[PDB]
């Protein structure tokens, strides 16, 4: 459940089948916008499990697997980033920025993109009669 | 460091070790 | 005999253990004496023929 | 597995099913592809455009003049087209706080003609986006309260009346939507 | 050198005291050795024989022990029988006959194989589950099940489903089974319907998702979630009334309804006090089962389960008059459980004594000793699940300024239905003749409980208000719940 | 300060619930109590059955006491300047009680094994002294691991306590037999009531002829140790709870116990202590003088009970016997181990920093107060309640001692006492903190 192997996905199609260039620029910035977000994510959730383990309702070994997580996701954006690197010269420094905007946009876009599949489960779930137009006829 | 089942482990393996050399101490006084 | 006055007014001021409190005092208490020392002869005895047998 | 097209530059996969999380993440390299073909130069900047917002402009505008004429039909037409041709021709790496507050002070004039038209559910979704996107105050609470007692859902109106009051205790519009709901709550459990 | 019983003189003795020793305190402890509960017969005449067969399927030592002590004091009376000779009472082939080794070698056997192995056996058993009372399996599942949830899906039943579906405790029961198969005999016990072949295995695991929804609630809690946190009591609800959740569900809990006659009929009716503003007779032809036999049980059962009123609530202190920066309070609730066919009593005639709390050190010291004095809750109407389950109310707290749920779960037992009773038969609402003034009428008989929840995080150190919200949903009935504002005036 | 990589167990991350931690002490408790019932390989009625000598636990726990007590000592006369302010000069301490706990192991079995009457004549040698190391190291990691957070509390406290129990379980259900001339006798209590009732088929006589036994221990030893156990479990409850408030955080309310047995078995010990150390020097004194002025006024030992002397004044009364033999030397000894608690009692509340002063200075710290009174008058109210229970907490301790020794227990009141407030001690933790 990642974005992580879908570009080495596409770069192993692109040095078989020739493929146009940017779509490596993309994946790669899709792949850096995702590291910046679950990096956020754990920033943002470290206390609560922190306080669920000293509680005793989590267990051992799900502590030290987070504990790895926390550094796995920052060995994989500084490979990520000297990808950047190595992709095109001198973009190191706007990459970053790029990638922090465009995982907030990205998600506005899912968030509102959602309310279509919202609309009916709640018709569904409190016996809605609506007809053409949005109307209500009890 | 340690853990309490280590240091139950060493605590039986080294009764069973001094016991075990007292009855083979035994059997071969009474063998030979 | 003043210190065996000032001792009492102090025993009359205290917290005695009432008879639902005493109960579970004693037999808590006793249970775990009771356990310990049940085992420590258990281990006493025993050891008497094994220690007879083997050296 | 995954096909790229050759005219197109559309990455598809051609497997016969596949997750959400591969299809969303296919869905997104293809806007940034789309993006990135468009625009020339190679170092881009998060500096947001100028057409394509002097084009939201002009839809917007030509939507709202028709609330002048009192046409409330064609003006969400052309209010929704708007909406959708922001969200769509805007290039994902453009500034978040100006791509923000555009689609708030549009998606609130939606809001005002829905509601007055006549349709409550999309209204109400609109309100509830607006309200979990990070937007929370007694102008909301009012009418998604009203959407809620119009489609008859009295705890969730009483609950959301109740923590308008919590943020703004001097209104005088939620104490009444207050009254109108424990009177309905009160003939609905009675 | 000691000296072994040569003879059998001295062992017989031995023996007989240690046996009298554990014979004797048996023997004499075995000479020396609030709340109605109406439910208890009707829930026994509704529950299915599928079901009964299931529950029912999923001193000897005193009499040897005294004829040991006879046979050893036979025994011992059929016997015959200058420096210091020690002895000890043990016998003699014991040390020195053939069996000597055989001791030896069974001490070494019980020293080294039963105690090392069954210890590590016992610690890993101890140390595999969760201070709740989950796997660490399941625990883990569900943390991260909250770790990556879309904000924008909505929470329901069939995704809570999904969720359970995945314990690891389900596959212990059944190593073979799938958990597409356990999510589809959740449904199947939802929906009440008919699995054939698996009833055995879906009644095991609906009695068990208990302890999961209840461990699935606090980990939701502990995330600082309010959506998951209903959705979750929700299903609790709809597993143990076996019921999908509509919006018409508290008429459709009742023991013997016909859905495709009240629901295509009547539109209006959604819950019980709707229900009996209406006649005696016609409650029965609404729900369609024209039997009086038969329409006086669920009569019986729809005018028995407890709905929550408040009476006062407020912040409370302990030792004080006020709420000042960084100081400790929790919350008092006086609630009234009524039923719901009474009608409403003003909160003015209740004459105050009630409500006031009392000024004492003894009662400032610990303020929930007089709430941990109220009788239990009854056994519920439930005859679609496998046990037997007392009620239960799930109260917990969040915050009005974003809407994060800030304390774990507090669950109260104890609580009074003493209004529920029938010798206040009297109070009924189809009478409209102010039934206030009424000679049985004694406004001193009708119990107030008491709540109080403690807040565990201090007062904030500024001046103002900050509101709260407090939510006391039950646990087995889809009655009417509590959802109430609260401020603290932080006055200094 | 230096860096030492020593084994040690390291404490749990979470706190340990209360069945795992019974269990735990249990398993601890078996194993010390198999370890020191072992003999040695090397070595050349029992001789080994009464004391722990010739077993794996010849030393015991003793070098763990004696460095405690040597460090506890250069602590109290404030030498090393410790400052709670830090979070290494702690650890630093710590692993200087085992840098010193390891030594002296070394050098105590060193010369156990060179002078000890195991042997002179290298291979047996070096065995006999790996045994005792390998032991000492093992009670040493069991008492860290108990203490660490594994166990109910200290170990030191359990094992005097698991003995303590044993020796009076042992002097009462003993199945050894005694057959000096006239036969054979058993040498417990209720073994030889039983017998005596069953074999001898005279019950009249058999009731008194077991109920007295002058010469072995008997039944009335035992109703009066049980007598002397329930009323010491009585005078545990005894407190004085005084209630305190808060000010810092307002709302927090309590009380703050003030017991009974205020200094918790410490001043018998010293008055204990301090007998046997001049008894024995009266007795070494008398041993290499036989006649002086001196010497025959201190003591004058003979058959070892020393008689006209200032240790016969000192000595203790067996029994009632002893006491109406001569008025004088009862209501003497009586005063003076009453007084000497009390004066040893007070003497280490003043010491100990348990005095009123720094109990009132705790609470200025914390900012609780008084309910009822003022914020100035705390010490002048700890001043009328803490000395007192003090003082009369040893006279009392004192007093069930004196009481004990009399009526000829099974074992002596210190002992009895030691092992109940052990013991009462879990039990209050357990209520307190709740658990099974």
């Amino acid at each position: 459940n990642d974005a992580h192997d879908l570009y080495f996905q596409i770069k192993e199609m692109s040095e078989n089948e020739k493929i146009h260039e940017k779509v490596l620029k993309a994946a790669l910035l899709n792949r850096g916008a995702e590291s910046v977000r679950r990096s956020l994510k754990l920033k943002e959730l470290a206390p609560q499990i922190n306080l669920l383990y000293k509680n005793g309702s989590i267990g051992e070994d799900y502590w030290k697997r987070f504990e790895t997580e926390v550094k796995l996701i920052e060995l994989e954006f500084k490979d990520t980033l000297q990808e950047a690197e190595r992709l095109q010269p001198g973009w190191v420094q706007l990459f970053v920025m790029v990638c922090k905007e465009i995982c907030f946009n990205q998600a506005l876009s899912r968030r509102y993109q959602s309310i279509l599949k919202r609309k009916e489960v709640c018709i569904k779930e409190w016996e809605l009669k609506i007809n053409n137009d949005g109307r209500l006829v009890n | 460091r340690v853990d309490p089942l280590v240091v139950l482990f060493l605590a039986v393996g080294f009764i069973f070790s001094v016991v075990a050399l007292h009855v083979i101490s035994k059997v071969a006084g009474k063998l030979f | 005999v003043e210190f065996v006055r000032e001792g009492t007014q102090f025993l009359a001021k205290c917290k005695k253990p009432d008879l639902k409190e005493y109960t579970k005092i004693v037999k808590a208490v006793g249970i775990g004496f009771i356990a310990v020392g049940i085992i420590g002869y258990a281990i006493k005895l025993i050891h008497i023929p094994i220690r007879y047998v083997i050296v | 597995t995954l096909e790229y097209n050759a005219n197109s530059k559309l990455i598809t996969a051609s497997d016969a099913v596949v997750a959400l999380s591969t299809e969303t993440n296919i869905d997104q390299i293809n806007v940034l592809t789309t993006s990135l073909i468009g625009e020339t130069n190679p170092n881009f900047t998060p500096q947001p455009n100028e057409a394509l917002s002097k084009m939201i402009k002009g839809l917007f505008e030509s939507g709202m003049k028709n609330l002048q004429q009192k046409k409330l039909n064609e003006a969400l037409k052309n209010v929704s087209l708007a909406i959708e041709m922001a969200q769509r021709k805007r290039a994902p790496w453009e500034a978040f706080a100006i791509q923000l507050p555009e689609l708030h002070f549009m998606l609130r004039s939606k809001i005002d003609l829905c509601l007055i038209l006549g349709k409550h559910l999309e209204a109400l979704q609109d309100l509830d986006f607006l309200l979990g996107t990070g937007l929370i105050q007694p102008d909301v609470f009012v009418r998604k309260a009203d959407c809620l007692l119009k489609l008859r859902q009295w705890e969730e109106a009483r609950a959301t009346c109740e923590r308008g009051l919590a943020l703004a205790p001097e209104d005088m519009k939620l104490r009444a939507l207050l009254i109108e709901t424990a009177r309905n709550l009160a003939e609905y459990n009675g | 050198n000691y000296e072994y019983d040569e003879a059998s003189e001295t062992w017989p003795s031995f023996i007989l005291t240690g046996l009298l020793m554990v014979v004797g305190p048996m023997t004499l402890l075995q000479i020396y050795q609030f709340n109605e509960e109406v439910f208890k017969n009707l829930n026994e005449e509704y529950t299915s024989d599928e079901i009964k067969q299931f529950r029912r399927k999923f001193n000897i030592i005193i009499i040897v022990g005294w004829i040991l002590v006879a046979i050893l004091l036979q025994r011992i009376n059929s016997n015959d029988a200058q420096s210091t000779s020690h002895g000890i009472a043990l016998p003699r082939f014991l040390v020195d006959g053939s069996a000597s080794p055989l001791l030896v070698v069974c001490y070494v056997a019980l020293l080294g194989l039963i105690l090392p192995y069954f210890v590590s056996r016992w610690w890993a058993r101890t140390q595999s589950y969760t201070k709740k009372g989950i796997h660490n399996v399941t625990a883990s599942n569900f943390v991260s099940n909250l770790v990556n949830y879309k904000p924008s899906e909505i929470v329901t039943t069939d995704l809570i489903l999904h969720w359970l579906s995945f314990a690891h405790e389900f596959k212990q029961f059944f190593p073979d089974l799938q958990p597409t198969d356990f999510e589809k005999l959740l449904q199947d016990h939802i929906n009440r319907r008919d699995s054939g072949k698996l009833n055995n295995a879906k009644f095991r695991i609906v009695a068990k998702c208990h302890s999961l929804l209840h461990g699935l609630l606090d980990i939701a809690c502990g995330f600082r979630n309010l959506d998951i946190a209903l959705g979750a009591i929700n299903t609790f609800k709809c597993i143990v009334q076996a019921v999908p959740l509509t919006p018409n569900c508290q008429i459709l809990q009742l023991p013997n309804v016909d859905k495709e006659h009240f629901i295509t009929k009547t539109g209006d009716i959604h819950t019980l006090g709707k229900l009996f503003t209406l006649e005696d007779a016609k409650i029965g032809e609404v729900l369609g089962i024209k039997d009086q036999a038969k329409l006086n049980e669920t009569l019986r059962v729809a005018s028995h389960i407890p709905n929550l009123k408040i009476i006062k609530a407020d912040f409370l202190v302990p030792g004080e008059n006020q709420v000042t920066p960084s100081s400790t309070p929790y919350i008092s609730l006086k609630v009234l459980v009524r039923s719901a066919k009474q009608p409403l009593i003003p909160t003015s005639l209740i004459p105050e004594e009630n409500l006031t709390e009392p000024q004492d050190f003894e009662s400032q010291r610990d303020p929930f000793a007089m709430m941990s004095k109220q009788p239990l809750v009854p056994y519920s109407f439930a005859p679609f699940f496998p046990t037997k389950r007392r009620g239960s109310w799930c109260c917990l707290v969040s915050s009005q300024k974003d809407g994060k749920i800030l304390q774990t779960p507090i669950i109260i037992e104890k609580l009074s239905y003493k209004n529920l009773n029938d010798d206040k038969d009297f109070f009924d609402k189809r009478i409209k003749m102010d039934l206030t003034k009424h000679e049985k009428f004694d406004i001193n008989d009708w119990e107030i409980g008491t709540i109080k929840i403690p807040l565990g995080q201090p007062a904030p150190e500024t001046v103002g208000d900050f509101f709260f919200r407090v939510i006391v949903k039950s646990t087995d009935y889809f009655t009417t719940d509590l959802d109430i504002t609260m401020n603290m005036k932080v006055r200094d | 300060p230096f860096e030492s990589f020593l084994p040690e167990v390291i404490a749990p991350e979470r706190k340990v619930p209360y069945n795992q931690k019974l269990i735990w002490t249990g398993v601890s408790l078996l194993i010390f109590l198999i370890l020191g019932q072992i003999p040695l390989y090397g070595i050349v009625l029992r001789a080994m059955l009464a004391s722990n000598r010739g077993t794996l636990l010849e030393l015991g726990v003793s070098p763990i006491i004696t460095s405690s007590m040597i460090f506890q000592f250069l602590q109290g006369t404030q030498l090393l300047q410790i400052r709670p302010e830090s979070k290494q000069d702690r650890e630093l301490f710590q692993i200087a009680q085992k840098v010193c706990a390891i030594i002296l192991i070394l050098g105590q079995a060193l010369v156990v094994v060179m002078t000890g009457n195991y042997g002179a004549p290298l291979p047996i040698c070096l065995l006999l002294i790996f045994q005792l190391m390998f032991a000492s190291l093992i009670v040493m990691l069991l008492d860290e691991l108990l203490s660490k957070g594994y166990g109910l509390g200290s170990g030191i406290s359990l094992f005097t306590a698991t003995n303590i129990a044993e020796q009076i379980f042992w002097r009462a259900f003993a199945p050894t037999t005694v057959n000096s001339g006239r036969g054979k006798e058993f040498e417990g209590a209720v073994i030889a009531f039983f017998h005596l009732l069953a074999v001898r088929k005279d019950k009249k006589r058999a009731l008194v002829e077991a109920f007295y036994r002058t010469n072995l221990p008997n039944m009335f030893q035992v109703l009066m140790t049980v007598a002397i156990f329930l009323f010491v479990l009585y005078l545990q409850g005894f407190r004085y709870e005084l209630p305190i408030r808060s000010t810092k955080v307002r709302g927090q309310i309590g009380i703050y116990p003030i017991k009974l047995f205020y200094t918790s078995n410490t001043p018998i010990m010293l008055q204990s202590a301090l007998t046997s150390n001049i008894f024995l020097i009266s007795q070494i004194l008398f041993q290499k003088y036989p006649t002086n002025p001196l010497i025959r006024l201190i003591g004058v030992w003979g058959i070892q009970m020393a008689l006209s002397g200032l240790a016969y004044y000192i000595q203790p009364l067996m029994s009632l016997s002893e006491a109406l033999l001569d008025p004088i030397k009862t209501i003497v000894y009586i005063t003076f181990v009453l007084g000497s608690c009390a004066v040893f009692s007070k003497t280490w509340i003043e010491i100990s920093g348990t005095s009123p002063r720094d109990i009132a200075k705790q609470f200025k710290d914390q900012g609780m107060v008084i309910n009822g009174k003022r914020e100035t008058s705390i010490y002048r109210e700890l001043k009328k309640i803490i000395p007192t229970a003090a003082a009369f907490g040893g006279a009392t301790i004192g007093a069930l001692s004196v009481g004990s020794d009399l009526l000829g227990t099974l074992g002596s009141g210190a002992s009895i006492l030691m092992a109940t407030t052990t013991i009462y001690g879990y039990y209050e933790a357990a209520a307190k903190e709740g658990g099974f």
